[PDB]
C-alpha cells in the first residue's frame, strides 16, 4: 500500500492570502512521465470534488487560482488568492497502484487572532442523579486556535478514559471555537467524592485556568 | 450526463450482512470507465475499498478481501457493494465513484453519499437535564441517551439564538448518543428573565421544553 | 505513394449493398436514398492507395469529400461519400483498431446548429480527467453523428465539437487526434 502523509493536518488562512498544503507519497508514483496524484475539495454534507488531476492539471471548471505542482514523492497544492469558498477539506489520492489511497486530509480553516476560551463548570442536576448516573460538564466558549487540553480532577486525582469532547464549527461571524467535555461516573462514584474540577489549557491563557465545585 | 446515486439501509445490526447500491444514469456500465466504493470514516479518513471494470471484473482491498463483494447488473445499470458481516467499526459514509480507465485516473464522478450506522440499539428518546451556573453566566441542557440521531435544540422556542453553542453528538459506550447545548447569558438576568430549552427528536416523538434555573 | 496489395482484396455491389474489404479493411456502403458509407471496420490503419482496380465508382470522386482519407487506403469512390461530412483527415487514426459508423456515442447528443465551431481534429467524448462530454453540435453535418469506436473509447467526426466548448476552459482537457 502506497502511504501518502498529508501535511498540515490544518491549515489556519487569511482571506487573499497564499495557502500550500503538501502530500508526500511513500514511493514514487510516476508512470511513463505522468504522476498519477491527484487533488480534491471536500465541503460539509458533499463528497469530495476532482480539483487537480495528475498533478498539475486543473480539471474543466476549477478556478483559476488553484493549482498543482510536484512529481516523483512531494506534491503541492497551491491557493492564491484563498476565498471564503476555499474554507474547506483537502485531500490527496493516489493511482499509481492499487489499492488506491487517500492522504489523511488537510483542514483549510480562517485564521484569527488568539483568543482565550472563556470556562464554566456544570455539575450535575438532582434529576440526573436520581435516574443513577452523573455527568459533570466543563464548557470552553469562544476560544481560538483550536488546540485545547481538558483535565478533569475528582478530589485532585486525574481521570483517564471517562471523558469525551466535542466541538463546534468555527463560528461565521468571529471565527472562534466551542469546547464541550463530558465526565461520566456513576451516582455512586459521585456521591463518594467531593472536589470536581475542570482544567483547561489553552496557548490564549497565561496559565492554565481551573473551574470546580464541591458536591 | 454521469450521475451517481447511492442507496441502502442507514442502520444495520452488527455480524449481519451489507448490500449496497450505486444506480448510475446517464451512461452504461459496460464501457469506459471502471465503478468504484469508497468510504468516510467519522474522522474524515477515506479508505478505497474496491471497483468493478466495465467488463464485468473486481478488485478489492486486502483490508476487505476476505468479506467484499462488488456486482454489477448491467440490465439495470447498477453495481453493488456487499459486506458479508459489519461492525461498528464499518459506521462510515460509502460512496460510489467512476474513473475513466484511459487516464491518468481520477475520480472525477461520486454519489451524494449514504450514512451507514452499525449498531444493536433500538430507538431510544432523550432525557433532558439542565446545566446550571456574576459577569455573564453560561446555562444549558443535556440530551442524553437517544437513538438514533439526530435531536434538535433550541432557546426560548428560538427567539433566543445569540450566543447559542449546540455541539456535535458523542457516541457513549451504551450505543446511545449524548450532546449538549449552552447559551451564554447576563447573569442579572437570572432572576428576572426565563431560560428555556426546546428538545426535539422525531424518532421518539420526543418535544420536551427543560426550565433551567440557578439553584 | 505505395498502392495497396491487392491479392487479397475484394470489392463487390448488390441489391443494397456495396462493400470495399481487404485483409484488414471492410468499408461498407448502402442505398437510402442515396448511395453512402454507413459503417467501416479497421483492424490495421495502413499508408496505402486503395488501387482504382478493385474500386466501385471511381470516377468524378473529390478528395476533400472522401470520408476515409486517400492517404490511409481510403477507396477513390463516390462509395465513400457521406452528407454533410467532408474528408477525414484528423480522424483518430492513431487508434490503429477503429470501428466507424454513424450513431451516437454513448450518453452524449448531437444537433445540427451554426451556432458551433467549424470543423477540427476529432474529440474523444471524455476529456483527459474523464469527464463525459455530453452535448455537442456540428455546423453543417446530417444525423445520426460521424461515430469512431476505438480502445480508449468514443471519438466523433471532424465536424462534430462540444456544444459548450468555449465554456469551463474545456479546450484544456480535451482529447485530441
Amino acid at each position: 500500500e502506497i502511504v501518502l502523509t498529508q501535511s498540515p493536518a490544518s491549515l489556519a488562512v487569511s482571506l487573499g492570502q497564499r495557502a500550500t498544503i503538501s502530500c508526500r507519497a511513500s514511493e514514487s508514483v510516476e508512470y511513463s512521465g505522468t504522476s498519477l496524484m491527484h487533488w480534491y475539495q471536500q465541503k460539509p454534507g458533499q463528497p469530495p470534488k476532482l480539483l487537480i488531476y495528475a498533478a498539475s492539471n486543473v480539471e474543466s471548471g476549477v478556478p483559476a487560482r488553484f493549482s498543482g505542482s510536484g512529481s516523483g514523492t512531494d506534491f503541492s497544492l497551491n491557493i492564491h488568492p484563498v476565498e471564503e469558498d476555499d474554507i474547506a477539506m483537502y485531500f490527496c489520492q493516489q493511482s499509481r497502484k492499487v489499492p488506491y489511497t487517500f492522504g489523511g486530509g488537510t483542514k483549510l480553516e480562517l485564521k484569527r487572532t488568539v483568543a482565550a476560551p472563556s470556562v464554566f463548570i456544570f455539575p450535575p442536576s438532582d434529576e440526573q442523579l436520581k435516574s443513577g448516573t452523573a455527568s459533570v460538564v466543563c464548557l470552553l466558549n469562544n476560544f481560538y486556535p483550536r488546540e485545547a487540553k481538558v483535565q478533569w480532577k475528582v478530589d485532585n486525582a486525574l481521570q483517564s478514559g471517562n471523558s469525551q469532547e466535542s466541538v463546534t464549527e468555527q463560528d461565521s461571524k468571529d471565527s472562534t471555537y466551542s469546547l464541550s467535555s463530558t465526565l461520566t461516573l456513576s451516582k455512586a462514584d459521585y456521591e463518594k467524592h467531593k472536589v470536581y474540577a475542570c482544567e483547561v489549557t489553552h496557548q490564549g491563557l497565561s496559565s492554565p485556568v481551573t473551574k470546580s465545585f464541591n458536591r | 450526463e454521469v450521475k451517481l446515486q447511492e442507496s441502502g439501509p442507514g442502520l444495520v445490526r452488527p455480524s449481519q450482512s451489507l448490500s449496497l447500491t450505486c444506480s448510475v444514469t446517464g451512461y452504461s456500465i459496460t464501457s469506459g470507465y471502471y465503478w468504484n466504493w469508497i468510504r468516510q470514516f467519522p474522522g474524515n479518513k477515506l479508505e478505497w475499498m474496491g471497483y468493478i471494470s466495465y467488463d464485468g471484473r473486481s478488485n478489492y482491498n486486502p483490508s476487505l478481501k476476505n468479506r467484499i463483494s462488488i456486482t454489477r447488473d448491467t440490465s439495470k445499470n447498477q453495481f453493488f457493494l456487499k459486506l458479508n458481516f459489519v461492525t461498528t467499526e464499518d459506521t462510515a459514509t460509502y460512496y460510489c465513484a467512476s474513473f475513466y480507465y484511459y487516464t491518468s485516473r481520477p475520480l472525477v464522478y461520486w454519489g451524494q453519499g449514504t450514512l451507514l450506522t452499525v449498531s444493536s440499539a433500538s430507538t431510544k428518546g432523550p432525557s433532558v437535564f439542565p446545566l446550571a451556573p456574576g459577569g455573564t453566566a453560561a446555562l444549558g441542557c443535556l440530551v442524553k441517551d437517544y437513538f438514533p440521531e439526530p435531536v434538535t435544540v433550541s432557546w426560548n422556542s428560538g427567539a433566543l439564538t445569540s450566543g447559542v453553542h449546540t455541539f456535535p453528538a458523542v457516541l457513549q459506550s451504551s450505543g446511545l448518543y449524548s450532546l449538549s447545548s449552552v447559551v451564554t447569558v447576563p447573569s442579572s438576568s437570572l432572576g428576572t428573565q426565563t431560560y428555556i430549552c426546546n428538545v426535539n427528536h422525531k424518532p421518539s416523538n420526543t418535544k420536551v421544553d427543560k426550565k433551567v434555573e440557578p439553584k | 505513394d505505395v498502392f495497396c496489395d491487392s491479392k487479397l482484396m475484394s470489392a463487390a455491389i448488390k441489391d443494397n449493398r456495396a462493400v470495399h474489404a481487404d485483409m484488414g479493411y471492410w468499408i461498407e456502403s448502402a442505398l437510402n436514398d442515396t448511395w453512402k458509407i454507413e459503417k467501416a471496420s479497421f483492424i490495421e490503419v495502413k499508408s496505402c492507395h486503395w488501387p482504382k482496380s478493385h474500386t466501385l465508382w471511381s470516377n468524378g470522386v473529390l478528395e476533400s469529400e472522401m470520408i476515409i482519407p486517400k492517404n490511409f487506403a481510403g477507396p477513390v469512390s463516390q462509395h465513400n461519400y457521406r452528407p454533410g461530412y467532408h474528408t477525414q483527415t484528423a480522424g483518430p487514426w492513431h487508434l490503429g483498431s477503429l470501428e466507424m459508423d454513424f450513431d451516437f456515442c454513448e450518453g452524449t447528443t448531437v444537433v445540427v446548429t451554426e451556432d458551433c465551431g467549424n470543423r477540427g481534429p476529432s474529440l474523444r467524448t471524455t476529456t483527459a480527467s474523464g469527464k463525459l462530454i455530453t452535448e455537442w453540435c456540428c455546423r453543417s453535418c446530417t444525423l445520426p453523428p460521424l461515430r469512431y469506436r476505438g480502445e480508449d473509447g468514443c471519438w466523433y467526426g471532424m465536424e462534430i465539437r462540444p456544444l459548450k466548448e468555449k465554456e469551463e476552459n474545456l479546450v484544456n482537457s480535451l482529447v485530441t487526434a
